[PDB]
This record gives structure tokens, sequence and C-alpha cells, in this order.
């Protein structure tokens, strides 16, 4: 519903992304689709790949990584 | 700390919050995947180094020549429990001249958790174990929780991104049940299972740790260049 | 300190709120009991009520057989009731064992009282929330009633009642021994003392009864028995024909 | 009782060790300097109070063996416990291993002793710090050690503990020489007396000196002796 | 702050601890005990949480000695501890008196053990409801055991989330048969009322377990239902609810 | 100070983190330790410690942090040394026990692991074994050794009860400035003297006093000579030969 607004490429599969995100709330998910076009602007494009949404998973979630673990 | 403190309290929700805190020990743990066919059990564990000069920390402990456990969570707790399990397995060999059954040892482990959940000044253990073995009733994979819950599953996971492994196993479930007498296939399927639970933490030949048990094969741990056949 | 009343320690008033609170948990089943002395018997009645039909009525009880001559009637929650019953049976066995004759009711009253005192002197004991009535017929003291309470205090009685509305019953007993001018009913058959007791209970509580609404325990000489519903019904019928 | 009197602090410490150190700072001051053939322990005694019996009252320097002295700063009441344990160990060594203790071994023992009441439950540390000095038998090297309520032990060339030890320590950097001790016993004594007069002040009756020479010779100098030494320092 | 420990009281007669344990039990799955003329029939709803599980490979009904079935709801590990304790006590009785423990005697034992956990600051009261029963030589009996250390006799007992539905249905079953029914006939009824107690729980799918101890069909030993009998019970309920 | 913490009333209590807080605290007491640097090669293991003077009156050649476990295992302690006092005794005992039972040299790993079992006994009384500690140890060891079955090993033993095998490791206050350099300078083609001078190198940069043989101490474990503590003269020679190669840049 978000990505309909912006322009995507035609190699996108919306189940791939949905598998790889688990327990993401709609505000997070809005925050991936926006985040992909940041990365697209940095590469310098005019279309938004399917690889970018995948990198917006890590750059923006809810938490910065699992933490420092020293024997966890 | 209102009802959150102590392993003696309730909890107007009926709960206790110490248990959930201890399950966070699973969450900050590294992912491990277990799957069993009807002739082989396989645990595939993602070891993890502290830094480049450091080596990787073991994740699979041999309990017996037909029995193995792999930890997820705090190492120091895993250590108490593994000793205990070996103790009673050697016990059963001694007194009954019999291999210790998996189904049974889950229950023993259950009570051992319960009683540090009973008394004041105890704690719940912050380690969840996957225990595979091959006995006179065949292959078994048990899941052990900080709650003290033992469950029998075809294939399961614990750690971080455990969900992405479960979905994989939900698709390939009826595949690996029909594969029997070909341990190689089960191992490959577990490598693929734990590929879904990477943080771009690539599978190396000393980051992946395999351990198997078969009908015809004692418990074995593969590491080093023994894992390259599958990577 | 902020803790005076999570542990058993005096207050600035010089007191034990905790034990008070124990007395404020004896009226949760809201069972009432009435116990009177005959001339050669002791009679105690208690309510029976089941909140549901899907209980079996037989097992619902409050008259617990401790010795063969000492009956115990409990006011307060049933868990603590059972713990008290077990305590007392242990002590009874042990008295018979060490002294060579069955435990007297007096001795049991005091033993249980001292155990009570110990529960309110140790900082990690919770006191019982039960009032116990010990009914007996002794051969050295005659029919007797001893009442102990969560404090560890006990006292003798001519008659006594317990429950939330037991003041009504106190009125009844008071007036009865006022007229009689003597500390026990002069009746030479235990049946009629059951009858008298049920009469005072109907008058006091203001409500009529049935065989399944009662529970009756009788201490005669050298025995203790409980009546079943069938025999209770007969008492009720003989009341109307007085 | 098995509940902790020691709680771990997120600071990287344990509060009670810090508090112990403070307790040791409030205590009377001791100085230790070893010559080439002697050891000298000087200690402040508060004899400011009057009508004090001093004959029957133990000095603040306790002989723990025939050649090993212990002086202390901090809780006076507490120290006596350490002192009893140590005398006991001294006899044990002769019993099972034969040949009086060496200063180092005894120092190590005391170190473990104060350490144990940290790490154990049901106990608080001692707020006491000791200067252990003496000789090894068959030997004539003065060995001067310092133990502290952290349960950590140290060798020192010279050291000071107690109230306002910093002032005297600065003095010692500048009047004692790492390379050369004062070789005569008397000069060593007078160096330490001159040190003590920094803080102790208010006459020469609060000063106490014990001098130990090898071959098991522990002697404590009375007030008269000290009076003479002090007055010499005063004139110069 | 009278919610902090079990050995505290409150001036309302409440001991908040123990009430809170009931909310742990309210979190368990339906578990029913049908008292029949011939014995007892237990059934438990076993939620199938995932398609990765091994079905009919986990038992929530465990037997103690061989003639007392025990099925519990609430916290599964905690109830597990309780059952272990009861087996210790059963074996003790069996050694000491040369007979399998009576069901009322068993009841005494477990009730005391749970009552114990409210008298000490040191421990936490168990958050489980147990239903246990069977056939002894003085007949079939059924008991339900509270986390409070309370229990009563029952002609039908239930616990869990769909306890609402189950209790109502049991009321009906005693209105269909006021003289009771067969343990043979009760297999189908346990199926029925578990199914009815899963509409409050219809987020999921589940597996039905049934076990029974009756004198007429298992010869007084606690056995499990299987095979064609079990699947027939399943089908029975299935057709009723469609 | 008084960092916000919900739990400091238990010693085994959670922690919405999911891990113990006291263990966490323990690892923050190794950052005050005096730096111990340890370079593991395939030709021996070198343990260097800064002895840490605090006064010129303090005699610093009678204090040391190099502590012998046995002829073929050496150990360096950094952190709180009063705790190490106990642990090192226990380890010595363990080694002697193994040689009593088996007439055999103990594995470096087995020993490290035994002391990790020791570290995890804090508590009020819990699991099957009695707690004789109440608060965790705040001291970390670098256990170096050589066994004939895996060669030279260098292990970092934590107050956690966890052990990682390192190829080089620094602990103490200056541990991060040292480890950055370890990551870059170390390789598997080192020789014994090259690693030795490497230690003195990285010890220079974490030096808060000045480098000389009166606040710095070396020790080695070698296969056929055992554990040997370098005396001060030899250490001085090496320091000067560092200064020769430092003025060749």
């Amino acid at each position: 519903i978000h990505s309909r607004k912006m322009t995507t490429d035609d190699d996108i599969n919306w189940q791939e992304l949905a598998r790889s995100t688990d327990e993401f709330n709609g505000a997070q998910l809005k925050a991936v689709t926006v985040e992909a076009g940041m990365i697209a602007l940095r590469n310098g494009q005019s279309s938004v790949k399917h690889e970018d949404f995948v990198e917006g998973i890590s750059e923006v979630q809810a938490r910065k990584s699992k933490s420092v673990s020293f024997y966890a | 700390n209102n009802y959150d403190g102590d392993t003696v309290t309730f909890s107007p929700t009926g709960r206790l919050f110490q248990v959930e805190y201890a399950l966070e020990a699973i969450k900050q743990g590294s992912v491990t995947v277990g799957l069993r066919s009807n002739t082989h059990a396989v645990l595939v564990a993602l070891k993890r180094n502290a830094d480049e000069l450091s080596s990787y920390q073991k994740k699979i402990i041999k309990c017996d020549e037909h029995m193995g456990l792999s930890l997820a969570g705090l190492a120091p707790d895993a250590r108490v429990l593994s000793n205990y399990l070996r103790q009673q397995c050697n016990y059963s060999s001694l007194v009954f001249n019999r291999k210790l059954a998996v189904e049974r040892a889950g229950h023993l482990l259950c009570d051992k958790a319960q009683k540090n959940t009973q008394s004041y000044g105890g704690r719940p253990y912050g380690v969840g174990l996957l225990i595979i073995g091959y006995d006179k009733s065949g292959a078994h994979l048990l899941e052990f929780q900080p709650s003290g819950n033992v469950t029998e599953l075809y294939g399961t996971a614990i750690g971080a991104r455990s969900q992405g492994a479960k979905t994989y196993l939900e698709r390939t479930l009826d595949t690996f049940i029909k594969i029997d007498g070909n341990p190689d296939e089960l191992i490959k399927a577990g490598v693929e299972a734990i590929s879904q639970s990477l943080r771009d933490e690539s599978l190396t030949v000393d980051n992946l740790s395999i351990a198997i048990v078969g009908k015809d094969t004692p418990f074995t741990i593969y590491d080093g260049e023994a894992v390259a056949k599958y990577i | 300190a902020g803790y005076d009343r999570h542990i058993t320690i005096f207050s600035p008033e010089g007191r034990l709120y905790q034990v008070e609170y124990a007395f404020k948990a004896t009226n949760q089943t809201n069972i009432n009991s009435l116990a009177v002395r005959g001339k050669d018997c002791t009679v105690v009645i208690s309510q029976k009520k089941v909140p549901d039909k899907l209980l079996d009525p037989t097992t619902v009880s409050y008259i617990f057989c401790i010795s063969r001559t000492i009956g115990m009637v409990v006011n307060g929650p049933i868990p603590d009731a059972r713990n008290a019953a077990l305590r007392a049976k242990a002590e009874a066995a042990e008295f018979r064992y060490k002294y060579g004759y069955d435990m007297p009711c007096d001795v049991l009253a005091k033993r249980m009282a001292n155990l009570s005192q110990i529960y309110t002197q140790r900082a990690y004991m919770r006191p019982l929330g039960v009032i116990l009535t010990f009914v007996s017929v002794d051969e050295e003291l005659g029919p007797s009633i001893y009442k102990t309470d969560p404090a560890g205090y006990y006292v003798g009685y001519k008659a006594t009642a317990t429950g939330p509305k037991q003041q009504e019953i106190t009125t009844n007993l008071e007036n009865h021994f006022k007229k009689s001018k003597i500390d026990h009913i002069n009746e030479e058959s235990w049946e009629k003392v059951v009858e008298f007791a049920i009469t005072h209970m109907i008058d006091a509580l203001g409500t009529e009864f049935s065989k399944n609404d009662l529970e009756v325990g009788v201490a005669t000489k050298d025995k203790f028995f409980t009546l079943s519903a069938e025999n209770i019904e007969e008492r009720l019928v003989a009341i109307a024909e007085q | 009782y098995d509940r902790a009197l020691s709680i771990f602090s997120p600071d990287g410490h344990i509060f009670q060790v810090e508090y112990a150190l403070e307790a040791v700072k409030r205590g009377t001051c001791a100085v230790g300097v070893k010559g080439k053939n002697c050891v000298v322990l000087g200690c402040e005694r508060r004899s400011t109070l009057k009508l004090q019996d001093t004959r029957i009252t133990p000095s603040k320097v306790s002989k723990i063996d025939s050649h090993v002295v212990l002086s202390f700063s901090g809780l006076n009441a507490d120290s006596r416990i350490l002192i009893e344990k140590a005398r006991v160990e001294a006899q044990s060594h002769r019993l099972t291993l034969e040949d009086p203790v060496t200063v180092e071994y005894l120092t190590r023992y005391v170190a473990g002793v104060q350490q144990r009441y940290t790490q154990s439950g049901g106990v608080r540390p001692f707020g006491v710090s000791t200067l252990i000095a003496g000789f090894d038998p068959r030997d004539d090297e003065p060995k001067l050690y310092q133990t502290e309520p952290s349960g950590i032990y140290s060798s020192w060339s010279a050291q000071t503990i107690g109230r306002n030890s910093k002032t005297v320590r600065e003095f010692l950097e500048k009047n004692y020489d790492r390379k050369e001790p004062p070789a005569t016993v008397e000069e060593c004594v007078k160096l330490t007396v001159r040190s003590l007069l920094e803080v102790v002040q208010t006459g020469a009756k609060n000063i106490e000196i014990t001098v130990v020479k090898p071959d098991s010779d522990i002697v404590a100098l009375s007030s008269e002796e000290i009076n003479q030494y002090v007055t010499q320092i005063e004139q110069e | 702050g009278y919610d902090l420990s079990n050995s505290v009281f409150s001036p309302d007669g409440r001991n908040f601890q123990v009430e809170y344990a009931v909310k742990a039990v309210e979190n368990g799955t339906t578990s029913i005990g049908i008292k029949c003329n011939d014995g007892v029939v237990f059934a438990v709803e076993k939620l199938i949480t995932s398609k990765l599980l091994v079905p009919q490979k986990n038992v929530k009904i465990q037997v103690v000695d061989r003639h007392i079935g025990c099925v519990y709801s609430g916290l599964i590990p905690d109830g597990r501890h309780l059952v272990n304790r009861g087996r210790e006590e059963a074996a003790s009785f069996k050694k000491l008196y040369k007979t399998p423990i009576p069901i009322p005697a068993f009841a005494d034992r477990l009730g005391q053990y749970v009552q114990a956990h409210t008298l000490y600051n040191s421990v936490r009261p168990f958050g489980v409801s147990t239903i246990f029963g069977g056939v002894d030589k003085n007949g079939a009996h059924l008991y339900m055991l509270e986390p409070s250390g309370s229990y009563w006799g029952y002609k039908g007992a239930a616990t869990g989330k769909g306890r609402q539905s189950a209790k109502a249905e049991l009321e009906k079953l005693v209105d269909h048969h006021p003289e009771g029914l067969s343990a043979r006939e009760a297999v189908k009824q346990a199926a029925k009322i578990i199914y009815l107690a899963h509409e409050d729980n219809k987020e999921k799918d589940f597996e039905l377990e049934i076990s029974w101890c009756s004198l007429s069909e298992t010869n007084g030993l606690h056995k499990f239902v299987k095979g064609d009998l079990l699947q027939e019970a399943i089908d029975f309920a299935q057709k009723e609810i469609n | 100070f008084l960092t916000r913490s919900e739990y400091d009333r238990g010693v085994s209590t959670f922690s919405p983190e999911g891990r113990l807080f006291q263990v966490e605290y323990s690892l923050e007491a190794i950052k005050l330790g005096s730096t111990a640097i340890g370079i593991a090669t395939k030709e021996g293991v070198v343990l260097g410690v800064e002895k840490r003077a605090t006064s010129p009156l303090l005699e610093s050649d009678s204090i040391e942090k190099i502590v012998e476990i046995d002829r073929h295992i050496g150990c360096a302690m950094s952190g709180l040394t009063a705790d190490a006092r106990s642990m090192i005794e226990h380890a010595r005992t363990a080694a002697v026990t193994h040689n009593l039972y088996y007439d055999e040299d103990i594995n470096v790993e087995s020993l490290t692991q035994s002391v990790c079992d020791l570290a995890l006994r804090f508590g009020e009384g819990a699991s099957g074994e009695e707690r004789l500690m109440s608060r965790p140890f705040g001291v970390a060891l670098l256990i170096a050794g050589h066994d004939a079955d895996d060669g030279y090993q260098l292990f970092h033993a934590e107050p956690s009860g966890t052990f990682y095998r390192y190829n080089a490791k620094a602990i103490g206050s200056g541990s991060e400035g040292a480890q950055a350099e370890l990551l870059n300078e170390w390789h598997s083609s080192l020789t014994l003297k090259e690693a030795e001078l490497l230690v003195l190198k990285i010890l220079k940069q974490v030096m808060e006093e000045k480098l000389d043989e009166n606040n710095a101490q070396l020790s080695c474990i070698t296969k056929q000579d055992g554990f040997k503590i370098y005396d001060n003269e030899k250490t001085a020679e090496l320091i000067k030969e560092l200064k020769e190669k430092e003025a060749a840049e």
C-alpha cells in the first residue's frame, strides 16, 4: 500500500519481504518502504530496486542490533 | 520492582516476570536449529566468535555416544545442566544396564528447573537446550525452555531469528520426514534452514557446527574441515 | 519500622496487628456452630451449606474426629482446618504412646494452644485462621468444651457459639441458663439435647433447617459419633411434636 | 545467617572495602622504615587523655613470633582477631613443617585472612591495615611488608599508614633514600622520630618506638629513651 | 503491600498471593473429571500449537501409583513437580502398609503439601489445579485440588478456560442421569464437553486425550483410551457440534 | 555512581536485559586492571605485565603479577588481585591433583575450564552444589601454557565462567588501545623474539609511567624449558634493543 505511491521496479516480490520481516508493526513497515528510497537516492537511481527494501530492514527497525553479547 | 522482582512473587496477571526475563536469554542467544527424520537426528549450531583474534565458542556438548545437547543462551548455566544430564545417563548405564531415554531425561530436567523456581534465593536458568538422541524408540528431538517445558517436535529452533527457521521447516516439513537412511540430505536441509536465520553472518567452515546421531552411527560432532562437505 | 505487621512484632501501641488479621479470616465460610453441655453428653451442631449441586454433600464437613472421645469443630478456612486436624491427630497418638492412656481434652487444648503461640512468635510462621472447639465427655471433669483461637489463648465454657452472627446465639444461651439457674442442661438422653440445640439455633439464626442443611456431632461416654442425615431428620420431626 | 554483607557495586568495587579503607584512614598513624640490619616501627599513641594506665595496657605493636612484629591502624577492637589467628598459624608452621615462619609466608596468611571476610557471606571485611615486619630465620635481611584490608599484600622499602600518612610519606620520599638506608640503628630510629614529629606533635610522650634486630631481638624503647632522642632532634 | 508474601494477612481476610495463583490456573486448558458409577473418566484438551509437533507424543495426564489418575491445569512444570511429590508419598504408604494408597488418604497428603507453601516466606504457593481420582476398594472417588490447598468431593469437576461451558454441561449431565451413567458411556461425553469448551478457545486446533480408571473395563487400573474407541469418541463429539 | 538499576537486591536476579547484572559489573572491573599483554605464537607464549609502581618508596621488584601454576602452565592476573589470590591457589591444587591421578600434564584448556567452574559459585544457596561465594570475582586471567597435544595455547578466563582461546589478548585499562594494534600487527609467521619485542612495543603505548625493567616484567612459557620468568637484567637488554630499532625509523 505504501509502495504503490512510489515507483518500483518490476522484479519485486512482496512475499519475500514479508517472510523476512516477522513481528513488524505497520509503522515499522511504512518505515521500510520510505527507507528503501533513501538508499535509492544514495546510489543514485530513479527507480527503487527490490534489494533496497531488504536493506531498510536493518537500517531502521525498532532496535539497534541484538546488543553486545559476551556469552549470550 | 513492584511484582517484577523476585522468584517468589505473584503477579496479579497470574504470571511471573522472572520467567520472561530468562527467556530473553534465549533471545540474545545465537540461533540453533534442530531437525530429525525417523533414522537420523541433526543439530546445526551457529557458533560465534568474539573477535578476529578470538576463536569460536562451542555450542554442542556431547552427552553420550547416542545423545547430545546444544545450548542457546548463557554458557555458565548450560554447564550446570550438561553435567547433570551426563550424570544420570551414566547412572542408567550403571544401575539398569540401559541407555537413558530422552523422553525421561526431559522430565528430570524439568524438576531441576522447577525447584530453583520454587525457593527464594534461586533463579531460573537462562539457557535453553535442544537435546537430540537415538534410542530404542528411535530418533528424538526435545526442546527445553527456561520455564522447564519439554516438548517433542519434528524440527525446531531457538535463538535470535528463530521464526525464520520455523517457517522454513514449515514448508520442508514433509520432505525431511520421508528421507531416511541418507543422513547427508538431512544435514544439507539443516544448513539451508539456518541460512534463513543469518544477519549476513556467512556460513564458514569454522562458524558452522554440525552434530549427528543415527541408527547406525554414534553421536558425532563435525567441525573444521568435516563440515566442508555440506558447505 | 515500616514492617510491624508483615512479621510478628509489636506496634507502637504495644500490639500484634497480624494476629488480629488472623481473627479477621475466621468468618469467611460463614458457618456457625452451637455447642451445649448435657448432663452426661456434649452436643455440637454446625451448618452445612454447599454453593453448588455438583459437590458431593457427604465430603463437605466441618466436624473432624480427632480422638475417639474428642471431637473438633472448626470455624474458618478449610485448608487451615485440615492442617489443624492433622496436627491434633499426631499429638493424640503421641500422648497415648508416652503416657499409656488416651489424651484428655484439656491436655489437647493446651498443646494446640502452645503450638499456636509458636506460630505467632516465629517471624516466618503464618498463624492458623481457625477457631477450634474441642468437645469431650471426660470421666474426671465431665462433659467439657474448650475453645482455642488463633492467639493461642483458650478458655472453658458452659456453652458457646462461633460464627459471624454468633451474638444472636449468645443471647439465646444467656437467657437459657438464666432461667435454669445451673451451668448445664439436666437431660439424661443425648437425643433431647440435640433437639434443644437445634431449637436454639432456629430461634437465633431466624431460619428453619433441613437434614442436608445441618451437621451434628455428639460426644457420649467413651465415644464420639456423628449422625447421618437420616437421623438428623428424625430429630427435626420430634421438635415439632414437643 | 548466610545472607551477604557484601554487595557488588556497579562501580567496579565493593562499597564495604571503600568504607573499610576510610575506617583505616581514621586510625592512628604508623611508620615503618627498615635499615640495613634492623627494622623500626614507630607508632603514635594517644596518651593525651590523663590518668591512663599504660603499664598494663598493650602497646600498638604486637609480637606475633619471636622475630615477627605486627603494627596496625584502624579498628582497634577488630585487630585482636587477626592477632590471635596469626599467632596460631605461627605455631602450626613449626608443628607440621618445622622452622619458625618466614615473614613472607605469614604476610601471605594474613592477606588471605582479611580477604576471606570479604569474599564470604555473613561477614563484613575488617577495616584494619597492618605493617608486618621482621627477619627470616637463618637470615639477616630486614623484610618490611604492608597488608591492607583489601586483602592485598605489598612489599615496601618504607611505608606509612593511618591518619595523615600522606604528609609523612612525602617527608619520607625526601628524607629516606631508596638506595641507602641509614646504616646505624640509632640514626634510623632518629629518622623515624623526626618523621613522627610532623603530625604527632605536642611533646614526646605520644611517641612509641619498637626496634627489632635479627636473632630474635625485639625490644621496645621506653619514654625516657625517646625523650633523649627527641631532644637531640629538637636541638639540631 | 499485603500482596508481597503468603504469610501476610489482610484485614479483608485476603492473602493476595494465593488469590493470584488462581489466575495462573485460569490460564490452563480445559480439563474435566467425570465421576461415573464404575470409576472416573478424565479428559484433557492438548493444544496443537504448531505443525512441527509430534502428535500424541506428550501426556498431560499422568498416573500415580496405578489406580489414581492425575491431570492438572495451570503451570505445566509446576504441576509436574506436584505429581512427582505425590508419587513419593504413595510409594511410602505402599511400603509401610502393604496396600495401594486409598484415594481419600492420597487427598490428605497432597492437600497438606500444598497448604504448606503458604506458611513460609521461603516458598511460593503452587499455581495449579489438580483433578485426581480412581477406583479403590471403598469405591470410585474424585477430588479437585485448589492452589489454595482446598478440596471437596465432586460428581463432576472441571478447570481451565472453558470451565464456564464445562460446568454448565455437567450440570445437565447430572440432570440427564440423576442415578449416574456408565464409564463406558462417559467416553463420548468427555469428548462432547471438551469440544464445547473449545469455542471460547477457538483460536487454535487441539488434540483430545481421554483416560479412565473404572472397575468394569480396566479392572481398577488407570489406563488410557486409544485406537478405535478414542477415534469414535472424537467422531461423536464432531457430529454433535456440527 | 548510582547508575539506574532495577535490581541490586539479589545476586542472581533478572534484569529486563535477559542477563545477570552482577556479571556485567564484574567485567567493568577489568577495565581498571593494570595492563597485561599476551602474545601467543607457535613457538612459545609471552606474558608481559606492567608491575605498576605507585611510590618510589614502594619496592616494585618484590611485587609481580606473573604467577606460576606449574612448570608447563603460567598465568597472569589483571583486575582485583585479592580474588585472584584464591583462584590461583585452587588452580595449583587442580594441576597437582591431575598429576597425582594420572602422572600426566594437564591440558591448558581443562585447567582454564576448571577455574571457570570455580568462578560460577556465587549465590545464596541454589543448585545441587553449595554456594560458598556471595559475590562474583572481579578478576580475569590470561592462562598461557603448552601441552603436547595442541601445542601452545593462550586462554582468556573471565569472571563470567566463560573462556575464549585467543591468539593474542590484552586486558587491563589500556586493553582497547592494545587490541586495536593486535588486530593489525599480529600474524602466524612470528618468532619468539619478534613477539617478545612486540609485547614491549604495545606495552610502551599503554605505559602511564615510562618503560624500564622496574615497572615492567616479562615471562615466557616454552616447551623444553618450561615456564621461565625473565629477570630484570634481561628485560633491560630487550628494552634497549627496542630503543635501537625505534631510532632506525
